């Protein structure tokens, strides 16, 4: 079981080799693939803002503060991405690792801090 | 307990520059602050210094994963 | 049950060429559309 | 000439940056480049399917035989490994992932470290000593890696550090190349900075109808000797081509014995006119399945069905063909397709010889 | 004590990130675990002797 | 599952409605009948096809969830941002290379022929032909203005 | 995470030490007072074959091999003795009754298994 800092927890179900994972035009590939259907009902919007902000942090070379109740502006954070050479939405062109074919849609990919929960399958 | 030998995500060998990067980052942040006590320097203020061009000078590419793992990894020798 | 499985593989194999994502920019109102929400909210606080 | 215009660019340290220069000089007495550097290779292919280019990329990533450093059992000397934080699991994981460029498996190394000081001492890869095999004229790994750190008065002794062989598909310490670029040059693109097109890939054709045949592929190799970049890159490319040819020939040797009953090939006569073939190869991947399907489809444009499957929990590749011919004619077409694959990759290897000087 | 007139204080450049230093000061004085050791020090300094002598 | 590194009970996501389960850490029990009498009645009486219709409500229990709901919409959608929602013969054949049914016949199709998504779905629903006519969830009076 | 900095001096039950930890790219004020335990994983928010449905994730096998969320797990034991009745030592089957069936006594030296040997199910 893993989890992000917004309380979005899940079970590792599949592990793929390197040649089987999706990759972007610049070769970026994920460590984790989480389902977009985990978002709309749980409304964990701070996890998506963290991916937006941290994506520009990594290219800038900095660690910033995202404490609760500080002033935020998702419009101005999304313009920071464009200033760094990325798209406004933080989405990229991706390819299927198994066939080599590109999706007809840009994929939202970026860094999100995750945790391993101490619930081990070998013990249960 | 150290910066990993390779990037966790792609496998680029970021660990051949880890020692140089750590020392050079220390020197660079000290230059940017200008000789202040380690406790009188806030943790937040030193993390806002841009290390883009230092990492570029090490020869490490512009990959999101490699710079993330080179910049954020905690060092056990500085906590124990 | 055999049809649920078969139509589920058709749908999944279609999306492995089409893609489906969600981003932070999907939940963001346009600057002029933000002012329209504020006007609707002020009308409620005026009637209140 | 299937692939032209290669570009090779090593990743080098910029010593004009003062902070990097000072840190390097005072840590390793390093004023020049390191013995081994990463190399970025960008290749353009023309007149070829993306099944072939992507199969080449997949093999070069994690299906090519590669080498790593491992520890033989009992090599971690518990008796005189007084340090308690530098456990065997941690140090072994550190050592497995050092990139090496080794030319024989007879070499053996050792680590014999003592902390006879009052501070924490750092172990670097320059502290590995060769204890067996012929003496190295050139290094096989860089001397700048951090392997561990010892508390005051502690030691770490590891014997029997040998060179192991494998493929990155089984353990990722045998991975070779990292992806840096992939694109098709015969499909036009939108400007996707405009907020009108930023939800789309950028290509002007759907991937459900486009058939590109002009590609650009970029891969980075992690540790290559500085005076032999072209030779190392050439060797890697040739080995990838040879690996693919070998696996296709393994399938070929199954196809030809369609008279003798085989557990890997099944032929049905579904009707008076239609024949069905099912090929099940254990431990095969999407590389061969995709290549076989693409070339069978190019040979028989009017086929009833061709498709393959690699279910993750089955560890096998199953290829299904349904065609309106007799069994002998179907086998003839299949052999023709496999020959086309072999010919394409032989041309690729000959072009590699011509291009990289 | 008399405090200076409130109409001459410069706070227009106080930001919400400036206000987190108050939280920093509060935690630094208090400590994350402050009361648990103060209470035991009082028990070892003023509670046990008084409870042994003047109660039984 | 012959991979020795797997310790989980695995199932299809559309079977979770029978047990009211999901994949955030739930545990389920499993026992295998060894007796002949217990094995006969497991297969004839207690198979999960007998619980496809609810006893409580008398309606169906299983169906698509979340990826096949939105992936069936994307497949049968008439227009895509790229134009018409069509694929060529190779990609239409590829949609069926996993369904574990008998493949359809594409022999009356050329490599450059285009097939709509509704054409591909019909190749699957021909085996069990039914009649259906309603309006989708997609069409809403709320969104219409 | 690093559950304590004196783990090698302790004999604990069901404790996990995770080797590698990171500071979040978007940190908060709480990371001025506790050690962060987690990693800055790259996450793609997408549909990939239906294996991340209903709170599941797809993991990179390479990420696992490289030590992402890897660590060491500990279990302790405590067996006591009676005054002059019981003692520690390798049992002799001929003069000792009720030896546990199928149990491997060949690992014992001087009553305890030596440090560094792998114990299996059924071993003494
Ligand atoms: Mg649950
Ligand atoms: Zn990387």
């Amino acid at each position: 079981k893993m989890s992000s800092r917004s309380g979005n927890k899940g079970i590792a179900a599949l592990a793929l080799p390197t040649s089987d994972m999706p990759f972007t035009e610049d070769g970026l590939q994920p460590d984790l693939i989480v389902n977009p259907h985990s978002h709309p009902s749980r409304m964990t919007n701070g996890q998506m803002i963290e991916t937006t902000v941290g994506l520009a942090n990594a290219l800038q070379g900095v660690v910033t503060d995202g404490t609760a109740f500080l002033p935020i502006n998702v419009q101005l954070l999304s313009e920071r991405l464009a200033q760094e050479g990325l798209r406004f939405n933080g989405c990229q062109k991706m390819f299927n690792g198994q066939t080599g074919e590109y999706f007809d849609a840009a994929i939202f990919i970026g860094p999100t801090y995750h945790q391993r929960l101490q619930k081990f399958v070998l013990d249960d | 307990m150290l910066i990993p030998v390779v990037c966790f995500t792609c496998g680029f060998p970021i660990g051949t520059y880890a020692a140089i990067f750590d020392k050079a980052r220390t020197e660079y942040i000290k230059t940017k602050m200008g000789g202040t006590l380690p406790q009188n320097i806030p943790l937040d203020a030193s993390l806002q210094i841009e290390l883009k061009d230092l990492i570029t000078a090490l020869g490490i590419p512009m990959r999101v994963c490699c710079r993330t793992h080179l910049i954020t990894t905690l060092d056990y020798r500085k906590y124990y | 049950l055999k049809m649920i499985f078969a139509t589920q593989q058709l749908a999944l194999n279609y999306v492995r060429n089409a893609g489906f994502t969600v981003s932070t920019a999907d939940m963001l109102l346009t600057p002029e559309a933000h002012q329209e929400v504020q006007e609707i909210i002020n009308e409620l606080l005026l009637e209140s | 000439k299937i692939f032209q215009n290669v570009e090779i660019k090593p990743f080098l340290i910029d010593f004009s940056n003062l902070f990097i220069k000072n840190a390097a000089k005072k840590l390793f007495q390093l004023e020049e480049q390191l013995p081994l550097v990463p190399v970025n290779v960008v290749m353009d292919f023309k007149g070829i399917s993306r099944a072939a280019v992507h199969g080449l990329s997949r093999v070069l990533q994690d299906e090519i035989p590669n080498y790593m450093l491992d520890i033989k059992p009992g090599g971690y000397k518990i008796e005189d490994s007084t340090d308690l934080f530098m456990t065997e699991q941690f140090i072994r994981n550190r050592i497995n992932f050092i990139p090496i460029y080794a030319k024989n498996e007879t070499l053996v190394f050792a680590l014999r470290s003592l902390n006879n000081s009052c501070e924490v001492k750092t172990i670097y890869s320059r502290d590995l000593i060769q204890v067996a095999g012929p003496k190295l004229k050139y290094p096989i790994f860089n001397p700048t890696f951090e392997i561990g750190f010892l508390q005051p008065g502690k030691s770490l002794i590891i014997e029997d550090i040998y060179i192991k062989k494998g493929i990155g598909r089984k353990h990722a310490a045998f991975n070779l190349a990292v992806k840096t670029h992939f694109s098709h040059l015969d499909i036009e693109q939108y400007p996707t900075d405009k907020k009108e097109y930023m939800a789309l890939s950028g290509y002007k054709q759907s991937s459900m109808t486009s058939d590109p045949r002009h590609h650009r592929l970029g891969l980075c190799f992690p540790a290559v000797p500085l005076p032999h970049i072209n030779q190392a890159v050439r060797t890697y490319l040739k080995n990838a081509c040879r690996i693919i040819i070998g696996r296709i020939q393994s399938i070929q040797k199954i196809y030809e014995n369609f008279e003798e009953p085989q557990p890997e090939l099944v032929l049905f006569s579904m009707d008076e006119e239609k024949t069905k073939a099912i090929i099940t190869i254990k431990d095969e991947t999407h590389t061969i399945g995709n290549l076989l399907k693409t070339y069978i489809y190019e040979m028989i444009p009017d086929i009833s069905f061709v498709g393959y499957q690699c279910v993750p929990h089955k560890q096998e590749m199953v290829l299904t063909i349904i065609h309106k011919a007799s069994q002998e004619d179907l086998i003839t077409l299949l052999e023709k397709s496999i020959q086309n694959i072999i010919q394409t990759f032989q041309i690729l290897e000959k072009n590699v010889d011509e291009l990289i000087a | 004590i008399t405090y200076g007139p409130i109409e001459t204080v410069d706070n227009e450049e106080l930001t919400e990130a400036d206000m987190l230093s108050f939280i920093s000061a509060a935690v630094n004085s208090t400590g994350l675990i402050g009361y648990n050791i103060k209470s035991f020090d009082d028990l070892m300094d003023n509670g046990i002797p008084q409870i042994v002598k003047q109660m039984f | 599952l012959e991979n020795p590194k797997i310790s989980t009970f695995q199932m299809n996501v559309s079977a979770c409605a029978w047990y009211n389960a999901d994949f955030d850490g739930d545990q389920m029990n499993l026992w295998v009948p060894w007796s002949v009498m217990s094995r006969v009645e497991a297969e004839l009486l207690c198979s999960v096809r007998n619980w496809f219709i609810s006893t409580k409500s008398s309606g169906p229990v299983n169906g698509q969830v979340q990826d096949s709901t939105v992936g069936s919409f994307l497949l049968t959608r008439t227009n895509t941002p790229m134009g018409k929602n069509v694929m060529n013969k190779l990609h239409a054949m590829g949609l069926f290379q996993t369904t574990q049914t008998d493949p359809p016949c594409f022999a009356n199709y050329s490599p450059t022929d285009l097939l709509d998504g509704k054409s591909v779905v019909s190749m699957l629903l021909r085996q069990t032909p039914i009649n259906y006519q309603r309006a989708p969830t997609w069409y809403s009076e709320v969104y219409a203005p | 995470g690093w559950y304590c900095f004196s783990w090698p001096y302790r004999v604990d039950m069901n404790r996990f030490f995770q080797f590698y930890n990171e500071m979040p790219l978007v940190k908060t004020i709480a990371h001025n007072y506790v050690i962060p335990n987690g990693l800055n994983t790259i996450v793609a928010y997408m549909i990939y074959g239906g294996y991340n449905q209903e709170d599941s994730v797809i993991v990179s096998q390479s990420f696992i091999d490289r030590g992402g969320f890897a660590g060491t797990f500990y279990r302790e034991e405590k067996v006591e003795l009676e005054s002059d009745i019981e003692s520690f030592g390798k049992p002799d089957p001929l003069i000792t009754k009720n030896l546990k069936p199928g149990a491997n006594y060949e690992k014992l030296v001087d009553g305890f298994v030596p440090v560094g040997t792998v114990v299996k199910k059924g071993d003494i």
